[PDB]
């Protein structure tokens, strides 16, 4: 509710990153028909999203023009993509964008070079555009790199406000703290029983072990690269 | 300051500068009855709507505006101007003759 | 600019290493198949290689063989029984 | 600057997967074996370049190294990373941090507080900034020159830092000797112990013998001759050459069998992206 | 639309170039003098970003330029007009600063009408 | 080995990808593992 | 041999295709080359 009902999002050039951890992330709440027009997820099917556990969930929200939503996709290049916000090609997350035309925003349009993915460039250094290395705040060839969007309410789709929230989640590879709501049952040992350990699925004889783990480790693997030893939650 | 004098007086026009301008030139076409219009930016580019027949090449102290086949209704004057440093100085000026 | 340039490949992925056994010793001799002893630095781009690799790329113990250039072993005029085959009637051993 | 040899140092756990009694080969950024380290000896503390991560170690007897500063210009114009720490806890903040510790900083985007991280102490560190993620590895071992031996590094903290980190400066609390190494992409064959610890590893790009061990997937090589796949360092230099003509193209006047040639196809007027 | 608006040595005529269509305070409107039978010559230059102003260095002080956002003009003031200085003056708009790279403001465009 | 698939674990693909498109990644894994079996038996036949 | 790919030149496929579209084609080409290579090895083993 603080990332969707906030009514005040950050500027694109200054996308705030919020960490979500140690809770239950039921995605069924954000399925309203009127918002969430685009739900393009990369690497995870939108239907199979609730029944998965994630360990690194970060939510960055910003307001950009609706015509520039295309640039947010990985691999695309543009003024927003190259100078304001960049996403890696190997991206695993869902980009939800909804129109907010009914409901000051600064975007950077001048930069020496395109930024690496997941970087913030919040600085008011004057971008020179001439032979003269002017350090003044303003000048003929000296231009400020930040300007307000000044969204036009009359405009229908072009140059319209468009809130964008990105949920970059890392797939389960470590002790996870965010997972969907699923009932937990009592473990059964020394019996061939189907199990579901933090999203991992399979069948086997669950037995105790004398192996010693480490605080940053959660799964053991064998020569065949299969989940051999798993420490149960709770 | 910066001074130029276009050497000409498939038409190629070259304006020479004393100092190393290094691609800070513009090529301007001025109709006899209209205001001058933009043809080449950054000494090598084409503005929106400009026909592709015009072309600008060269950098440093050598530049060339090449118009291929001498397309008609192009008798207007051609000017060479630099943006390297103030003051803004235009070239000598040369119009194609037929 | 119109200029014809020759492209000499600098990627030699085939390297044969002669070892007398890690247990026996660490010393090793390198053999390059079908290459001169002058093109070895160019072929494996020893300039961009590690300083330890340059020792086996060009040194005093160089003995070209029909199989190729051999580095890290000294050619002895005497003849004994074969211990580690190399090729074209050449055998190596850690004396 | 003094120089000293690093005898097989800087090996850290590439992943969080537990493996026991297995030989695992991985490709990532590691400190090269028998590489060479700037032996900075405290009587000093110059700004050094953080490129492809930096390997840090200290031989301090007491608490002298109070942290580090990471950034690109270390001024108020841009934001910088500060990892100073006292005895009670560690302080991690990301601000401009106009220094002389920091005089003032108005922008505030990150703050993380945890337990403290810090001649009988080898407090090694490895910092990596890949895809906007600051990863810190560390280990503690009494010593009683760089101590030869083997010791793995465990991950400590991963942060979502999205700032340039090109130069880093060590902080002093003025009797110590802090070393700075540099990481390059290498292939390492790690041997895992029966208890799940890294006990030995080899650098496949170090010497021809290590190449044979990497190819054979073993730490012991018997007598004979062996063909080895090239694990040597690949070139990292690229040159691009294209014609310098600026004739655009006659695509405009097209808007009937006409070809176009001797012109630069500006398609902004087969993958469409490329 | 950059619509704009003598023999005696001493004059104080006011030259103003009205602006229409394009938005004021976004580019660098400049004034260029073109004597009949000769080429162009930049004489005046304004700045949207700041109040810094550069004139032609042929003669200083005489050239003066100003700005006015409400009425979208420059209102160039000319004092002591030379007999040979008589020419058909042009008001030109600078190219979009979003181009960046080489000097956008110094690059003239449009050149007014008439 | 993944043989061009997202992951080498079969259950990982199903738990992440939709059935209409998870099959494509599975076919890469199924074919890749099949060739290993055919290669192994061929070596045994020659060695026999 | 094309092996049902856009071009036999690996570089060609990379430059002319998107990253998510290229992976299909190189995998198609890699499988073809590997299949041809292992066929020659099998013939050598039999002839040996
Ligand atoms: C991060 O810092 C690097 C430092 O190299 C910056 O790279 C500079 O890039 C500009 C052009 O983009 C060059 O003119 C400079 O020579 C480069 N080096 C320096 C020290 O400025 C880079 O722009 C910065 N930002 C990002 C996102 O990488
Ligand atoms: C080490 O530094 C931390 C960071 O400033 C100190 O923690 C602060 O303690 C004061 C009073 O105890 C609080 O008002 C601050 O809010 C704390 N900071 C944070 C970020 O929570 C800590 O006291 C220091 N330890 C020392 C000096 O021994
Ligand atoms: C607040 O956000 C939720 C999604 O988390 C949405 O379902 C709800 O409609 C929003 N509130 C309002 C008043 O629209
Ligand atoms: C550090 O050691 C390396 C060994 O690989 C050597 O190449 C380099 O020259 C040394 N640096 C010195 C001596 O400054
Ligand atoms: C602090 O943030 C403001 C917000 O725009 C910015 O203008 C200012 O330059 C920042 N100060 C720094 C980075 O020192
Ligand atoms: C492994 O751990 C066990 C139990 O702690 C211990 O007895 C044994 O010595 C350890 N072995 C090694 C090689 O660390
Ligand atoms: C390209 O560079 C060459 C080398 O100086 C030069 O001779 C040629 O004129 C250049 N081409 C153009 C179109 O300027």
């Amino acid at each position: 509710d603080e990332v969707f009902n906030a009514t005040r999002f950050a500027s694109v050039y200054a996308w705030n990153r919020k960490r979500i951890s140690n809770c239950v992330a039921d995605y069924s709440v954000l399925y309203n028909l009127a918002p969430f027009f685009t739900f393009k997820c990369y690497g995870v099917s939108p239907t199979k999203l609730n029944d998965l556990c994630f360990t690194n969930v970060y939510a960055d929200s910003f307001v950009i023009r609706g015509d520039e939503v295309r640039q947010i996709a990985p691999g695309q290049t543009g003024n927003i993509a190259d100078y304001n916000y960049k996403l890696p090609d190997d991206f695993t997350g869902c980009v939800i964008a909804w129109n907010s035309n009914k409901l000051n925003y600064l975007y950077r349009l001048f930069r020496k070079s395109n930024l690496k993915p997941f970087e913030r460039d919040i600085s008011t250094e004057i971008y020179q555009a001439g032979n003269k290395p002017c350090n003044g705040v303003a000048g003929f060839n000296c231009y400020f790199p930040l300007r307000s969007y000044s969204f036009r309410p009359t405009y229908g789709v072009g140059h319209q406000p468009y809130r964008v929230v990105v949920l970059s989640f890392e797939l389960l590879h470590a002790p996870a703290t965010v997972c969907g709501p699923k009932k937990s049952t009592n473990l059964v040992k020394n019996k061939c029983v189907n199990f579901n350990f933090n999203g991992l699925k399979g069948t086997g004889v669950l037995t105790e072990s004398n192996k010693k783990f480490l605080p940053f480790q959660q799964f053991g693997r064998d020569i065949a690269d299969t989940t051999d030893a798993v420490r149960d939650p709770q | 300051a910066i001074r130029m004098t276009q050497s000409p007086s498939r038409v190629t026009i070259t304006c020479r500068a004393s100092q190393s301008i290094s691609s800070y030139l513009n090529w301007y076409q001025q109709k006899p009855g209209k205001a001058p219009n933009l043809l080449i930016y950054a000494a090598s580019s084409l503005e929106s709507g400009v026909p592709s027949r015009f072309s600008g090449s060269g950098s440093g102290t050598d530049f060339t505006l090449t118009i291929s086949s001498l397309q008609p209704e192009d008798f207007a004057t051609y000017y060479c101007q630099q943006s390297y440093s103030t003051p803004l100085t235009f070239g000598g000026g040369t119009k194609v003759e037929i | 600019t119109l200029e014809i340039l020759d492209i000499t490949p600098c990627s030699f992925g085939g390297v044969s290493v002669i070892t007398p056994g890690t247990n026996t010793s660490n010393q090793v001799a390198v053999l390059y198949q079908g290459v001169n002893c002058t093109e070895v630095p160019v072929a494996i781009h020893a300039d961009q290689l590690t300083p330890t690799w340059r020792v086996y790329s060009t040194g005093s113990n160089v003995f070209q063989t029909r199989a190729g250039c051999l580095i890290g072993a000294e050619y002895v005029n005497n003849s004994y029984e074969c211990d580690i085959p190399i090729g074209a009637g050449i055998c190596a051993s850690y004396q | 600057p003094a120089y000293t040899n690093s005898f097989t140092r800087g090996v850290y756990y590439p992943d969080k997967v537990f493996r026991s009694s297995v030989l695992h080969s991985t490709q990532d950024l590691f400190l090269p074996f028998f590489s060479n380290v700037t032996w900075f000896h405290v009587i000093d503390n110059p700004v050094l370049p953080f490129n492809d991560g930096v390997y840090f170690a200290s031989i301090e007897k007491s608490n002298i190294i109070r942290g580090w500063i990471f950034g690109t210009t270390l001024d108020s114009k841009t934001q910088s990373l500060l990892i100073v720490n006292n005895a009670t806890n560690v302080v991690i903040k990301v601000c401009e941090f106009q220094f002389c510790v920091y005089s003032s900083a108005n922008n505030c985007t990150f703050e993380y507080v945890s337990q403290p991280f810090l001649f009988k102490n080898l407090r090694e560190f490895v910092f990596k900034n890949i895809d906007g993620y600051f990863k810190i590895y560390s280990k503690h071992t009494p010593i009683i020159d760089l101590p030869q031996g083997f010791s793995a590094l465990e991950p400590l903290v991963d942060l979502p830092i999205g700032i340039n980190i090109t130069r880093f400066q060590t902080l002093l609390a003025l009797a110590a000797a802090y070393y700075v190494g540099y990481l390059q992409p290498r292939t390492f064959l790690l041997k895992y112990n029966e208890n799940g610890t890294i006990t030995d590893a080899v650098d496949c790009a170090l010497d021809p013998l290590s190449e044979t061990k990497c190819t054979l997937k073993s730490f012991t090589v018997e007598k004979g001759i062996y063909q080895t796949s090239n694990f040597r360092v690949q070139p990292t230099e690229s040159i691009v050459r294209f014609p310098n003509i600026t004739n655009l193209c006659p695509f405009d006047e097209v808007f009937n069998r006409k070809r176009i040639s001797n012109c630069v196809a500006d398609y902004s007027v087969v993958s469409p992206t490329k | 639309q950059l619509l704009e608006s003598l023999v005696q040595p001493g004059r104080s005529l006011r030259l103003s170039c009205a602006a229409s269509g394009f938005t004021f305070d976004d580019y660098a409107m400049h004034w260029v003098r073109q004597p009949p039978g000769k080429g162009l010559e930049w004489v005046s230059g304004s700045s949207w970003n700041s109040g810094s102003v550069v004139y032609a260095d042929s003669v200083k002080g005489r050239f003066t330029i100003s700005r006015d956002s409400a009425k979208n003009s420059l209102h160039l003031q000319m004092n002591s007009l030379r007999v040979e200085d008589t020419a058909l003056y042009y008001c030109a708009k600078a190219v979009d600063p979003t181009r960046g790279s080489y000097s956008p403001d110094y690059g003239f465009d449009i050149w007014g009408q008439g | 080995s993944k043989f061009g698939a997202i992951s080498s674990v079969l259950n990982d693909i199903f738990s992440r990808l939709d059935p209409p498109e998870a099959e494509v990644q599975i076919d890469r894994l199924i074919t890749g593992r099949l060739q290993s079996l055919q290669t192994y038996v061929t070596q045994q036949l020659i060695r026999a």
